[PDB]
RNA sequence: CAUUGGUGAGCAGCGAAGGAUUUGGUGGAUUACUAGCUAAUAGCAAUCUAUUUCAAAGAAUUCAAACUUGGGGGAAUGCCUUGUUGA
RNA sequence: UGACGGAGCCAGCGAGUCUAACCUUGGCCGAGAGGUCUUGGUAAAAACUCCGUCGUAACGAGGAAUUCCUAGUAAGCGCAAGUCAUCAGCUUGCGUUGAUUACGUCCCUGCCCUUCACAC
């Protein structure tokens, strides 16, 4: 993993960055399951 | 490759031990240390001119270095690279010092004050940053992005304006006096800005050739198709020659071979500027040639200090009541070149001394100018002897105060 | 959108990051007003692009910064470059380039380091 | 190779020949002279064209995608601006391969990193 | 060795090294005719011959 | 750089990984030289490999230092860099700066605060060619590293009975001429790859009448430094002791610089193996 | 040529050789392009390279780079070991 | 407490017979404006072609002609060259 | 250029199911082995900023000589780890605060080197 990190290119771009994002820390963010519109949520009331 | 013009003999040749392709050069004002600079070695290479050794590698930056020049009065070595830094070198003397100085961007040119106390470069940003070699600190900064005119290519699928191909100066040059520097690049633009006050002075379109494939902000959409441009289409296959028809061209040539081994047509570009030493005129290397840029006619009406009573009859009544001081000054207020020549011409020799002790200081570089550029081509030689000693004599002192004002005239 | 721009300053270790946008004038380092700054000593340095340029250019912008490593000292020449920065950054973006070279003119002016990093990095002899 | 292999003249050649072959990335390896004729293909000099070495260096998800991005202006070798897919890069050209300053793609790279500073933008 | 060049260099080293050849390796793999369609290796065995 | 640098790496590490593939095939193009000289019959491997005989052709007119030092050996003179850990004694400053002296081209550098990716990346730029730092317990030195740029070798020793120079009363100056070397019984591989590492830190080429030799004695993996100066006499020689005493015993060598903790060991010391004691290495 | 222009000129340098050229003498403008101008009107050949003093033609001569020629009889024997001894330097440096 | 996350419910403010977003088609520019056709010193433009044919001139032993081929090895039968046999 | 107390607040290294005292007083159970409880003694971020109080035998900042040192350097402060040699009577890293003086000279002391144009 460390000779990743270092071998690391900063231009790499892949086209999925636009949907994965990033925390303040640095660490990669992933959601626990993969928001509510008005309507869907009065329905769910 | 020192070359010796009095006899046209390459009477030393220098090398790297490693091989290294050269792209800058820089010469000691005495003529007896040469450094050149690689895109490929990230030092600078020293050599002797008298015995052709190599003295030193200079070392330090971490990217390759760009250009080189020696502060001509100073003798220090200024460095620019593609390391967003310059490094100023003080290699002469029993101890050598390097002040590096950072730089928002990449630099792409570089240009040493006559002085020799400020340097300005062209980053790829688009801007000219002028520090202070002593205090090594910022002194002004000329914005010029948008300035610079760049052209959409045949070949191009993106608009000029989104274009980040050439938005800035990769050759600068300052003018003698060190009020002015003239700019350019890849680019159909030279730019003329002024230093102290930092505005552009002066925009040249360098070409206006479509042949030339950059000479254009908007391309003709007729020529647009389903296919593609119709320029586009190659139409060597009509030609009747054979030699016309043969394509010899090399898939991904870019540069340093014929033009038939290209495919893409010649791309407007200027390579290096220069002002001239001895003239109000700049020359610019670009692909149709070396264009030359000078004042020379002057037709414009430019008047310094006048008032209602100077006038060209008035002049010419101060000739007649042999008042050649008066008459000589309120010329060069008019500043008219028949005028002063004609008061110039009527001046008798005896008279000369005692006018050219006379003419105020202000006027002093505006007739040594007159008399390098009439002298030149002029007939009457020992006259203008006579009127160069009497000036030399009368305002030798005050010359070599201000050395950079008469720098050209000199 | 709301009109929006980021920047980062950088002392040592210290790591300032400034958020400038639209708004009314609220100044705010690690979530509280800037006249808090510690230590008092130095706060007139963490002013210095507020009052070089002068408070009538914030009063139409908020600026957050948020402030990681270092020391008391480092942080501070962090912040004030963040805020230099984010300042000249968002007059580029959402405002004429002519006021951005007036500010750009003022700050290397009276101190190169509110914009350019003051790296002392390690020279051999 | 029909040259006597004692030749001076043979070994210099042969190594100028391997020598430049490899800078400019055609072949990989030095060592062995029978290369230049098994190894040199024109898949090794198509290899060295600017869409695959960026596809190398993961600039791209495909060579297709690299392609693309050279013909929009994305992408510089050193200062200049290369609209042309078919660049070949050296061996040390290599290093200067990158995006364009005010490429939207940069701005993604860095956003995604929350490392973006507009005051280079 | 050194004085040979051109063909003969390569006709010689070929030669050389089937010699050598012969003695451990197999007398399939060692020599193998190369490929030419019948009427012509046929036409070519007959006009040799005669 | 840092690109470059890296892709350099890349390059080396894999050129390496090739040759160790073409160890084999170098062999075989051996036998076949040698059936051709002398007559003798090819084994049945290559006897039925038609390609490496194709190939042999081509490949007939084919013909050390070590390949990091390889480049500049005998060309470029070293430049060293000698430093100390951080919060040096007073000690190991005098002693930093008498293996300062011992190499002609070493300059001494003082290591407050600084870390160490930084040192080894201002040393990189500067062309610095090797780089010591010294260790010490109670201003008793103990260790000694050397790191050669840009890429390595890093090779660490254990400096055992230093008698530094500042121990002795009117010693005086050093003469400071490029030295004679002397590498004595250094006769296995590791022997070989050690005497590269130390002999390239002198200058090259010293003069036949210099009067300054340092000797580098391996005695059962201990390597003696001395520094004498002589006199030719006209029935023999005559030696005097310079100083400074020390021996040290290798007990690492890395392939890359000092930083690099993950650079992969070309060898270690084993002195847990049950037959540590009976063979040495060196 | 080919590869370096497909290269676009990145190419390595060649190993640096030496070659010997041979340079006759002839009036400077000659050398010049064709045109009605000329900027130099100097020899293509400077002064020590048509004759430089050089050892004596006779033996009994003694004759030196600075032009002095001093014959052996002429010279006094503290001169006559100087001069040996100057050779002598001379020629273990060479 | 912070969202510079989404989706909604509403104000202040702007505010002249409504406002905002997207999109198909055509026209004019994107190089510096001396008119259409033909068998063209003039006809035609509603064409003639029921004078449109004759005369004159016009044919390099250049009688030469792949400057146009990915590399290595051959080429039975082809093709090129050279000689040769019998008419 | 203090001590005491309170308040505010700023780092970077570092993560093996692995990390860790000693000696006693006694209850109970148990064939024993031992298990559990009880008991006394011994050993074992800082700088920084603000506020309040007091108050200025040996040794009180270290002789002669001698050594080292040029920028994130000297010096101060603390926190981690112990990486097959060395180290815990300690060693190596990490961050924090951060200067004065020189950056010239061969005068003294040592070491060293020397005796293809144009112009000299
Ligand atoms: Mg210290
Ligand atoms: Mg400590
Ligand atoms: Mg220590």
């Amino acid at each position: 993993l460390r000779e990743k990190a270092k071998e690391r290119n900063p231009d790499e771009y892949y086209h999925a960055m636009h949907s994965r994002k990033t925390d303040a820390k640095g660490l990669l963010i992933s959601s626990r399951h993969g928001s509510l519109s008005m309507d869907q949520v009065k329905l769910l009331k | 490759r020192a070359w010796d013009l009095i006899r046209y003999r390459n009477f030393r040749t220098f090398t790297g031990t490693e091989r290294i392709q050269f792209n800058c050069l820089a010469v000691d004002p005495s003529g007896e240390v040469v450094c050149a600079g690689s895109l490929d070695n990230f030092d600078i290479h020293v050599w002797s001119v008298q015995t052709g050794q190599l003295l030193d590698a200079l070392s330090g930056h971490e990217g390759p270095v760009s250009c080189l020049s020696f502060s001509q009065e100073n003798s220090v070595l200024a460095s620019a690279s593609w390391d967003k830094t310059i490094r100023i070198w003080s290699i002469f003397g029993r101890s050598q010092q390097v002040e590096p100085i950072e730089v928002y961007s990449d630099v792409l040119a570089l240009s040493m004050r006559p002085d020799g106390k400020e340097v300005a470069v062209s980053t790829l940003k688009g801007q000219i940053s002028i520090f202070n070699i002593e205090d090594a600190k910022q002194v002004g900064n000329i914005d010029c992005r948008k300035d610079i005119i760049s052209g959409r290519f045949n070949q191009d699928r993106f608009t000029a304006k989104n274009s980040e191909r050439s938005k800035f100066f990769t050759t600068i040059h300052y003018s003698f006096d060190g009020m002015a520097i003239v700019a350019g690049g890849n680019n159909n633009s030279i730019c003329l800005y002024d230093v102290p006050n930092e505005v552009l002075l002066k925009r040249f379109i360098v070409s206006r050739n479509m042949a030339l494939n950059g000479t254009l902000e908007f391309l003709n959409s007729k020529k647009m198709t389903e296919a593609g441009s119709l320029d586009l289409i190659d139409d060597a296959g009509e030609n009747s020659d054979l030699e016309d028809r043969i394509d010899n061209s090399l898939p991904g040539s870019q540069r340093g071979g014929d033009l038939s081994t290209r495919k893409m047509r010649p791309e407007v570009r200027v390579t290096s500027v220069q002002f001239s030493p001895t003239a109000n005129a700049f020359a610019a290397a670009s692909t149709e040639g070396l264009l030359i840029y000078s004042t020379n006619d002057t037709i414009l009406f430019d008047p310094f200090d006048l008032d209602v009573d100077v006038t060209p009859h008035s002049t010419v009544e101060a000739l007649r009541e042999k008042q050649f001081l008066n008459a000589l000054v309120m010329a060069f207020r008019l500043n008219e070149e028949y005028l002063i020549n004609k008061v110039y011409e009527a001046i008798p020799i005896k008279e000369i001394p005692l006018v050219a002790s006379n003419i105020p200081a202000i006027y002093l570089p505006r007739i040594l100018k007159f008399i390098g550029d009439f002298a030149i081509e002029s007939q009457h030689i020992e006259f203008n002897l006579i009127w160069i000693k009497a000036l030399l004599s009368a305002s030798g002192g005050y010359i070599n105060e201000h050395k950079y004002l008469f720098s050209t005239a000199m | 959108a709301v009109p929006s721009v980021q920047t980062f300053g950088k002392k040592k270790s210290a790591t300032a990051v400034a958020h400038v946008k639209a708004g009314k004038g609220l100044i705010k380092v690690n979530g509280s007003p800037i006249t808090l700054v510690e230590p008092e000593i130095l706060r007139f340095k963490v002013y210095e692009p507020l009052l070089l340029v002068g408070l009538d250019k914030f009063s139409n912008i908020d600026i957050r910064v948020r402030v990681t490593g270092g020391g008391h000292v480092s942080q501070v020449y962090a912040i004030r470059q963040a805020i230099a920065k984010g300042l000249v950054a968002y007059h580029q973006k959402y405002v004429d380039e002519q006021s951005k070279n007036e500010l750009k003119k003022a700050f290397t002016s009276y101190d190169r380091t509110l914009l350019i990093a003051d790296s002392r990095r390690p020279e051999p002899k | 190779s029909l040259l006597p292999p004692t030749d001076p003249f043979r070994r210099k050649h042969e190594q100028l020949l391997l020598d430049k072959l490899y800078a400019m990335g055609v072949l990989t390896t030095k060592s062995k002279i029978s290369d230049l004729e098994n190894k040199v293909t024109v898949s090794a000099i198509c290899r060295r064209r600017l869409p695959v070495i960026m596809h190398r260096l993961k600039m791209a998800e495909t060579i297709q995608d690299a392609v693309k991005f050279i013909e929009q202006g994305h992408v510089r070798v050193g200062p200049n601006l290369i609209n042309d897919p078919a660049y070949l890069v050296t061996r040390n050209m290599e290093d200067y391969v990158t995006w364009v300053d005010n490429s939207k793609i940069k701005k993604t790279l860095l956003r995604y990193r929350n490392q973006i500073d507009d005051f280079d933008f | 060795d050194d004085q040979v060049i051109g063909k003969a260099r390569s006709r010689t080293l070929e030669m050389r090294l089937n010699r050598l050849s012969r003695v451990n390796g197999h007398q399939d793999k060692i020599n193998k005719l190369e490929k030419v369609p019948m009427h012509i290796r046929r036409g070519m065995i007959d006009k040799h011959v005669k | 750089m840092l690109r470059r640098q890296a892709r350099e790496r890349r390059e080396y590490l894999y050129r390496k990984a090739q040759e160790l593939q073409d160890s084999q095939l170098q062999q075989k193009r051996q036998i076949i030289k040698q059936a051709l000289a002398q007559g003798k019959p090819l084994p049945k491997e290559l006897a039925e490999d038609e390609s490496l005989q194709k190939d042999f052709r081509y490949d007939q007119s084919l013909k050390q230092v070590d390949d990091e030092y390889a480049a500049t050996s005998g060309i470029m003179d070293p430049r060293i860099i000698v430093t100390t850990s951080r919060d040096p004694s007073t000690r190991l400053s005098q002693f930093a700066k008498e293996i300062k002296l011992l190499f002609p081209n070493a300059v001494r550098l003082n290591r407050g605060n600084y870390v160490m990716p930084n040192l080894v990346d201002a040393c990189k730029k500067s062309g610095t060619t090797d780089l010591v730092v010294l260790h010490e317990h109670r201003g008793v030195p103990t260790s000694l590293t050397i790191s050669h740029f840009p890429h390595g070798p890093t090779a660490q020793f254990s400096l055992h009975n230093v008698v530094m120079r500042h121990d002795i009363i009117n010693a005086g100056n050093q003469s400071e001429v490029n030295p004679h070397l002397i590498f004595d019984n250094f006769t296995t591989a590791l022997g070989k790859r050690v005497v590269c590492i130390l002999k390239h830190l002198f200058n090259a080429g010293p003069k036949k009448d210099s009067e300054r030799v340092i000797t580098f004695a391996n005695r059962g993996d201990f390597i003696s430094v001395r520094q004498h100066v002589y006199v030719r006499t006209r029935e023999g020689v005559e030696i005097a002791e310079v100083g400074p005493r020390f021996e040290m015993r290798l007990f690492e060598l890395r392939l890359g610089t000092l930083e690099n903790k993950d650079a992969d060991v070309e060898w270690q010391l084993r002195r847990f193996i049950r037959t540590a004691n009976k063979k040495d290495y060196l | 040529y080919k590869l370096d222009v497909l290269s676009s000129v990145h190419f390595v340098p060649k190993p640096a050789s030496t070659s010997l050229e041979i340079r006759v003498e002839t009036p400077t403008i000659s050398m010049e392009d064709a045109q009605p101008l000329y900027m130099s009107n100097a020899s293509s050949l400077a002064p020590q390279e048509i004759y430089n003093v050089g050892k004596a033609e006779k033996d009994g001569e003694i004759r030196l780079k600075n032009g002095v020629a001093m014959s052996k009889e002429e010279l006094t024997r503290e001169d006559k070991n100087r001069l040996r001894r100057a050779l002598k330097r001379k020629r273990s440096k060479a």
